[PDB]
């Protein structure tokens, strides 16, 4: 993908996280588990829902609209009618197929972006108190219990609190 | 030539008579006279389709 994460440096998805599009898996002394990142998931859901709704919404309804009939000395106007209907059919078929193609690409790319940005967000919180594995995972140089983990997940991680300890294990 | 046994022909004509107006028929032959007519209320954007599907 454009942003290199999904089907990228993170090879695959997690069938074990059923409650969100994006999130975290942790393992520590207290136990192990998945937790969805609520904010990014909900932002993406709202965005994509707005996209679909906006595609559907722009088709102001067709009010009652019908085919025309013609007598045997009206072939030219009948053909004008057919030219109009066929022409509109060409335009709407091309536009619908191509639009769906391009927007599908954009949606997938949007997800890839959201994953990369969540990863870099966590990365920028943790800095050198953890080492990047490379597969989307971070390994702590300090003990990080459940409260600490949740602090990481909600962006309230306290770097100075664990910096000295981290520095101790890193060296 | 004959169609449905008849070498004669009949032409059919119609008109919409507006409210309050009068239509007058005069003839010395050949008139197929109105017997029943239809008073109409108008409405837009419909049309006719051909289908064998059940209503
Ligand atoms: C995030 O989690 C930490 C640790 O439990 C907590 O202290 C903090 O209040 C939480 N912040 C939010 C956004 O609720």
């Amino acid at each position: 993908g454009l942003f290199g994460a999904i089907a990228g440096f993170i090879e695959g998805g997690w069938t074990g996280m059923i409650d969100g599009w994006y999130g975290y898996h942790h393992q520590n002394e207290q136990g192990s588990g998945y937790a969805a990142d609520q904010k990014s998931t909900q932002n993406a859901i709202d965005g994509i829902t707005n996209k679909v709704n906006s595609v559907i919404e722009k088709m102001n309804t067709q009010f009652t609209a019908v085919g025309k009939e013609f007598n045997n000395l009206e072939r030219r106007i009948e053909n004008l009618n057919k030219k109009v209907d066929d022409g509109f059919l060409d335009i709407w078929t091309y536009n619908a197929e191509l639009l769906v193609l391009l927007e599908n690409e954009r949606t997938l790319d949007f997800h890839d972006s959201n994953v990369r940005n969540l990863y870099e967000k966590v990365k920028s919180q943790l800095k050198n108190n953890a080492k990047e594995i490379g597969n989307g995972c971070f390994e702590f140089y300090h003990k990080c219990d459940d409260a600490c983990m949740e602090s990481v997940r909600n962006g309230t991680y306290d770097y100075p609190k664990y910096s000295e300890e981290s520095k101790l294990n890193r060296e | 030539p004959k169609v449905r046994d008849q070498a004669g022909r009949m032409n059919y004509y119609w008109t919409l008579l507006e409210p309050g107006d009068t239509i007058t028929f005069e003839a010395t032959g050949n008139l197929i006279a109105p017997w029943y007519a239809f008073a109409l209320n108008r409405g837009s954007g419909s049309g006719i389709i051909t289908s064998d599907a059940p209503v």
